[PDB]
RNA sequence: CUUUAAUGUUUGAUGUUCUAACGUUGACCCGUAAUCCGGGUUGCGGACAGUGUCUGGUGGGUAGUUUGACUGGGGCGGUCUCCUCCUAAAGAGUAACGGAGGAGCACGAAGGUUGGCUAAUCCUGGUCGGACAUCAGGAGGUUAGUGCAAUGGCAUAAGCCAGCUUGACUGCGAGCGUGACGGCGCGAGCAGGUGCGAAAGCAGGUCAUAGUGAUCCGGUGGUUCUGAAUGGAAGGGCCAUC
RNA sequence: UUUUGUAUAAUGGGUCAGCGACUUAUAUUCUGUAGCAAGGUUAACCGAAUAGGGGAGCCGAAGGGAAACCGAGUCUUAACU
């Protein structure tokens, strides 16, 4: 045979779901492209990782003219 | 690997250097950049060397 | 090098504290050349530390108890 | 007889105040041009042996 | 190659050296192709095939620097 | 001082000659009643041969050993690390000698900022010009493009152009993700200096995920940290690095 | 007994009686118990010699740092919120 090799899993995906009370700087979702976008009180690393900028509950919304998924953090 | 390792010596007279790579074929010129020298805590021009 | 507890200063002799006065009280080894007096216990007697390297914090305790430090 | 200590493992671990051991990070001996400074700078300080490897080191150093 | 003498003798020395290197390169090619024809053979049972011989053949590709430069033709376009 | 030239002058090489070391498995005498051994006259070789130490070459004559794993039995063939997709059962993870492809780099700008711009394809008309080259206007609405595979993403563009520069900075780091560990990754903010921008701000490399190798042993530059009686030094240690 | 799995047609044993296999120094860590307790304890040796001396030493009460060094703080750092 000729094929038969793969690559190790990268363990992406949302880490803090809706309603989590997160701490400051905690990773919210790992992703390859930009599936979810950065909203209020969140940032975006070079890996397009979305990290909490301030502690509080997470909120998922579909705001935008192109119907894009945003991640924001309430101050609770 | 055609790029060879080169070091950016510090012209401030102190012994401090960065280290990068450079294609000596396409660019035979001598690099120089203004970088930071922690020894002196000032931005000085660094010139390449072996 | 060794460390001298502050409470060890009450077991030495009639008050003079040098290297030899500590090796007689079995507080440091017989090959020790330098020693330090650190703030670890409590000193009551007016001890006179002759030649040692007492710390800043322990120096205040020795003088506050009535002693005096020199070199 | 007295237990011989693993002399090789006594040149890489020091016994700290509470009873843990400290060691020096790896990956910082050569090939230092590719590595990012953020990665290099994090490796400079010392570290503490993890709970998994603590049982293995205590065996090697019976006296320290 | 520090050579003692004059130009006339050194010229002959250089030509003889070049001829010797050409002969040695031809002999090396002969050996390489013969060991290749051995490598392409089969195993013929539960026999060795000689891992040491395989390694010694793979070592025999030390590469040769063609004399190069050696310009002997120039192009002057027709007018 | 500058090119040589001569006899003295120590040696170095070379060759020839000699005897006294040395060899004699040549002859003769004695110990002796003995083709051993020793001693003595002589002949012949003779500083050669031979032996000791050091050293280069040759050396299966001899000795010690090694000659991987997976594997629908073993051998033969194929594979061994990293990246992307499916199998993977809508969190993560998940095997097979299961199905398809890539990597062992590149870039001193292809990075950072401040301005600015928006593709494919088709129709009509137009010098050599055409099925397709440049031009003009209509449709089209990203079917386009990314430094290199695939997937996710990209119009505020991450795609294209120009100006100025070196943040492809130094010391740190709240807090998280992922690993049995070694380790790997993300990160606001603080201090020092810097670039762009009028400023708000952005910049601790590149749209992201491959482009890689622990320890030991050494090499290079800095550092009174130590320096075996003391003062140095050697050698270590620490930082950068091969 | 060995195994996923044995009435297994897989192993061992003809039967009785006798023998037959986790021991003994040293060192180190943890638990129980006993004695002293910021102290505890001696080794060799002396000794009318299981008593009594001998405190050389060992562990503990202070840690940080590669080290000099500092010390309830220390290291990193030009300096650390
Ligand atoms: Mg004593
Ligand atoms: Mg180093
Ligand atoms: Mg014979
Ligand atoms: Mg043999
Ligand atoms: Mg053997
Ligand atoms: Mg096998
Ligand atoms: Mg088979
Ligand atoms: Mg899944
Ligand atoms: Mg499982
Ligand atoms: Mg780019
Ligand atoms: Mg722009
Ligand atoms: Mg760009
Ligand atoms: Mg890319
Ligand atoms: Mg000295
Ligand atoms: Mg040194
Ligand atoms: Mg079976
Ligand atoms: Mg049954
Ligand atoms: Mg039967
Ligand atoms: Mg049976
Ligand atoms: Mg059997
Ligand atoms: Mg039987
Ligand atoms: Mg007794
Ligand atoms: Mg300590």
């Amino acid at each position: 045979t000729r094929n038969g090799r793969d690559s190790e899993a990268k363990r992406l995906g949302v880490k803090r779901f809706g309603g989590e009370s997160v701490l400051a700087g905690s990773i919210i979702v790992r992703q390859r492209g930009t599936k979810f976008h950065a909203g209020a009180n969140v940032g975006c690393g070079r890996d397009h990782t979305l990290f909490a900028k301030a502690d509080g509950k997470v909120k998922f919304e579909v705001k935008g003219p192109k119907n894009r998924k945003f991640i924001s953090i309430e101050a609770e | 690997g055609i790029r060879e390792k080169i070091k950016l010596v510090s012209s401030a007279g102190t012994g401090h250097f960065y280290t990068t790579t450079k294609n000596k074929r396409t660019k035979p010129e001598k690099l120089e950049l203004k970088k930071f020298d922690p020894v002196v805590r000032q931005h000085v021009i660094y010139k390449e060397a072996k | 090098t060794a460390e001298i507890r502050l409470s060890d200063l009450a077991k030495v002799e009639g008050g003079v504290v040098d290297l030899n006065t500590l090796k007689a009280a079995n507080i440091i080894g017989i090959q020790i050349e330098f020693a330090k007096v650190i703030l670890a216990g409590e000193v009551t007697t007016p001890v006179t530390v002759r030649g040692l390297r007492v710390t800043k914090g322990a120096r205040a305790a020795i003088e506050a108890a009535g002693g005096k430090i020199e070199e | 007889p007295k237990i011989k200590t693993v002399r090789g493992a006594a040149k890489r671990f020091k016994k700290t105040g509470k009873g843990g051991f400290k060691h020096k990070h790896a990956n910082l001996r050569h090939i230092l041009t590719k590595k990012a400074t953020k990665r290099k700078r994090h490796l400079r300080p010392k570290a503490m042996v993890s709970k998994g490897d603590l049982g293995l080191v205590i065996a090697c150093l019976p006296y320290a | 190659i520090p050579w003692e003498g004059n130009y006339s003798s050194w010229l002959e020395q250089k030509d003889q050296r070049l001829a010797q290197e050409a002969s040695q390169e031809a002999a090396r090619r002969k050996s390489i192709e013969k060991e290749l024809e051995w490598v392409r053979q089969g195993t013929k049972g539960r026999q060795s095939k000689g891992k040491a011989r395989l390694a010694r053949f793979e070592e025999l590709n030390s590469t040769e620097y063609q004399k190069r430069n050696e310009t002997n033709e120039l192009f002057i376009p027709p007018g």
